[PDB]
RNA sequence: UCCAGGAAAAGCCUCUAAGCAUCAGGUAACAUCAAAUCGUACCCCAAACCGACACAGGUGGUCAGGUAGAGAAUACCAAGG
RNA sequence: GGUAUCAGAAGUGCGAAUGCUGACAUAAGUAACGAUAAAGCGGGUGAAAAGCCCGCUCGCCGGAAGACCAAGGGUUCCUGUCCAACGUUAAUCGGGGCAGGGUGAGUCGACCCCUAAGGCGAGGCCGAAAGGCGUAGUCGAUGGGAAACAGGUUAAUAUUCC
RNA sequence: CGAACCGACUAAUGUUGAAAAAUUAGCGGAUGACUUGUGGCUGGGGGUGAAAGGCCAAUCAAACCGGGAGAUAGCUGGUUC
RNA sequence: AAGGUGAUAUGAACCGUUAUAACCGGCGAUUUCCGAAUGGGGAAACCCAGUGUGUUUCGACACACUAUCAUUAACUGAAUCCAUAGGUUAAUGAGGCGAACCGGGGGAACUGAAACAUCUAAGUACCCCGAGGAAAAGAAAUCAACCGAGAUUCCCCCAGUAGCGGCGAGCGAACGGGGAGCAGCCCAGAGCCUGAAUCAGUGUGUGUGUUAGUGGAAGCGUCUGGAAAGGCGCGCGAUACAGGGUGACAGCCCCGUACACAAAAAUGCACAUGCUGUGAGCUCGAUGAGUAGGGCGGGACACGUGGUAUCCUGUCUGAAUAUG
């Protein structure tokens, strides 16, 4: 394929949000803690080799962590990068671990 | 098995050595489930490797 | 600034007066330029006094073999 | 009233501060005397 | 720098218990030496704020320096300052100035 | 209508040069693939901004209901606060 | 931890310099609690409620004291919690603490094409050095270039999700 | 003529303020030498100035920061058992 | 080398005990983005391209190169035959940081003179350029005084002397002497001979340092006290009683300690070497012109034009040439 490039890990992590189960109409979709470059394109390929599901889209953004922790007084931010994706329908989680 | 072991194997087959093996940070690692008790953390207790056969192969340049 | 064929100046100086000014003095020199070489033909130096007399007793050439070589 | 500040990062760079320093013999100085003398964190742009 | 393994039953030196026995101890390079004889009776609060809040106020160690009582076969200390040869790769252990490697 | 006589460059349309010379390109119809990456929360005439303050001050643009009224005045009210 | 003695060397002796730093007084439990758009009551919770949640009244603003966005801010947003410090009082409450969660785009914006003022500037012209000016050219919006709407939905997103 | 908007003639209050120039009631301009957002250009003996030595970041008969610097002080203060 | 996974906190999950677990030292491998930043741009850590590549489910991913100057090389190449100007490519090299000392270009004022212009402060502050491990200076167109010394540099004297100076304030030598250190050589050119000493960059070796280390002595008792290193009794080491640490002050408990050993490798300096370039040595020659002087204006010499020698010069002139 044109799997040249980082398809390695891209994708890692679910998240098990409130946004879980609660986000599944006609297509379950995920989260995934996407690396913060994955863009979305190598998102959708990566859920292609691994997982073995039909992705339709991608979406993903970014949120910022941010806080103060220190022998004193510092701290900063920690940033990521959220990525829905959806699937379909008649592909369910079929046998996997869900968790 | 792991650790510094074939290191002549010019016939290297370094690939998807690590993508197979991200079971871990890739599935297990997600809640729960990434070795809990029997056999937890593995990546810096060994899986760490990853580095002595790209090096190598990185050494195994000159040929 | 030039004068190139001989180093130059612009070196600065008081003009005293009478007594005494504690003022500064400098540029020096002049220019000109359009030399004809018996070879082909002129670059334009800009040379000053001394450099100008200096292109006499010596060459044109000489006198250009250094602003080339070093 | 108008209290003489009204900030606007964009006019905070050849205008002022920023990366700008790094195009005058003095504002390259700037740097030094800064960071090395007296190792500063600084920060500068934002 | 402190050479005593484990398992190498030391005696107290310095004070407190002193006279005592102890052994194996848990000392390590630049470590500490529980030995088994350097401990008062302590205690534990609830930490784990949990079903199982749970104490400990029995055993637990006494560091003490490393300068106890150095292995003694026959009577006590015998330091064990010198340097056997020609055995082992990586060490060469001796002993005290009685004999010799032990 | 007037005198004070009112940006620029690209996209866009078009004309040809070199070049092309059954080709490539051009126009249209539809079929399909692609449209990456950042921002997006909340305050915003203010308790999140400029004033040391949960400061009677300062801060550009947009929207513009009813009765009355010349009205973006003013008074009483909607939605709303 | 200190040091007779005789000797040796001093950052060698404070009450003031509107001296420097810190701590504590005094006035004094005095003034003040930030727009004169005032609030009353019944429940709830709670150790405690004038102030928080629910409800009915009442009053105030309404070219706004409403709504949206830019600038700037940089988690202040929503949920759960806790009340030391911070709130000019109390505080179960908050823009406070600690946790989590929360901003989803081919059509909105920035990137991106284009150039304004102006900036930079190969070579170049100048100038003790630093450096100044500027041709090609290259940047620079506050301006010109292409395309989406109406319902619905979340505790919090929305011409992004359906 | 008069709102917005721009400005500040008068009085009271404030003067350890709500506020290091404002609040209240009046007041002047309000299609113009008008008013305002964004960005740009002029640098200190220098800038800008419908001119007051005004303005150049709460600083201006020569800005702020660092340096020469422990300037100089025939003056004032203080000087320890 | 028996432990060990850096720290504020364990804890979890573990790696190790013999000899590739740690940990220390050497040489490497990797080493995102920004930053001389160098492909172009840019509000620094972001944005956009060209041309090549591999794996390719064979659109792509990332990768890699592409800044500017200078030297040389070759190829192209205007007005103009030529020739240049210009252009392209390629190999070298530079570029930026850097504390001080050092050479150099530019250069104050407060201050002092009990005012202030000469003068001082001071060629200091500062700013700019450059290079080294030191830099700089350096083998007499030096000085001396009729005797002689013999490159430069740094130290003590000569001396606060001579002298300069509104002869104000102040500035302030040298000859000569005592020392540290101590060497002189090249081109200005041909021939003979002819790769010879002398250096420079480099691969190597040896010495001796730098980067981990190894061995390293000799104490029991009883007393007080929570605790002994302290009291008291006796005993031993000492080329070690520097010091630190240990539950109160220890030579003999631990780290060390004097002393005595030690380096795969990597490098500093030395000597030695090979390679490359250099060029020794003998003979006979040659002997540094816009220069030395000088007129004008200045600056430097302790020396403020003074009677002012000498040095550098902006500007204008301008010689002899070793019986010079």
């Amino acid at each position: 394929m044109i799997r040249e490039e980082r398809l390695l890990k891209v994708l890692r992590a679910p998240h098990v949000s409130e946004k879980a189960s609660t986000a599944m109409e006609k297509s379950n979709t995920i989260v995934l803690k996407v690396a913060k470059d994955a863009t979305k394109a190598e998102i959708k390929a990566a859920v292609q080799k691994l997982f073995e599901v039909e992705v339709e889209v991608v979406n993903t953004l970014v949120v910022k962590g941010k806080v103060k922790r220190h022998g004193q007084r510092i701290g900063r931010r920690s940033d990521w990068k959220k990525a829905y994706v959806t699937l379909k329908e008649g592909q369910n989680l079929d046998f996997v671990g869900g968790a | 098995m792991k650790a510094k072991e074939l290191r002549e194997k010019s016939v290297e087959e370094l690939n998807t050595e690590l993508l197979n093996l991200l079971r871990e940070q890739f599935n297990l690692r997600m809640q729960a489930a990434s070795g809990q008790l029997q056999q937890s953390h593995l990546l810096k207790q060994v899986r760490r490797d990853v580095a002595r056969v790209k090096t190598l192969l990185n050494e195994k340049a000159g040929a | 600034m030039k004068k190139d064929i001989h180093p130059k100046y612009e070196e600065i100086t008081a003009s005293c007066s009478c007594g005494n000014v504690m003022k500064i003095r400098s540029t020096v020199g002049h220019d000109l330029n359009l030399d004809v070489c018996s070879k082909c033909h002129p670059f334009f130096t800009g040379k000053q006094r001394d450099v100008a007399t200096g292109g006499r007793v010596d060459r044109f050439n000489k006198r250009f073999n250094i602003p080339g070589s070093k | 009233m108008k209290r003489t500040f009204q900030p606007s990062v964009l006019k905070r760079n050849r205008s002022h501060g920023f990366r700008a320093r790094m195009a005058t013999k003095n504002g390259r100085q700037v740097l030094a005397r800064r960071r090395a003398k007296g190792r500063a964190r600084l920060t500068v742009s934002k | 720098a402190a050479k005593i393994r484990r398992d190498d039953e030391v005696i107290v030196l310095t004070g407190k218990d002193k006279g005592k026995r102890g052994k194996v101890k848990n000392v390590l390079s630049s470590g500490k030496v529980i030995v088994e004889g350097i401990n008062l009776v302590k205690k534990h609060q609830k930490p784990v704020p949990a079903l199982n809040q749970p104490g400990g106020i029995v055993e637990k160690e006494a560091a003490i320096q490393v300068s106890n009582v150095a292995i003694f076969n026959a009577a006590t200390g015998k330091a064990d300052r010198v340097g056997f040869r020609f055995e082992d790769g990586k060490k060469v252990r001796f002993f005290k100035s009685n004999s010799e490697t032990i």
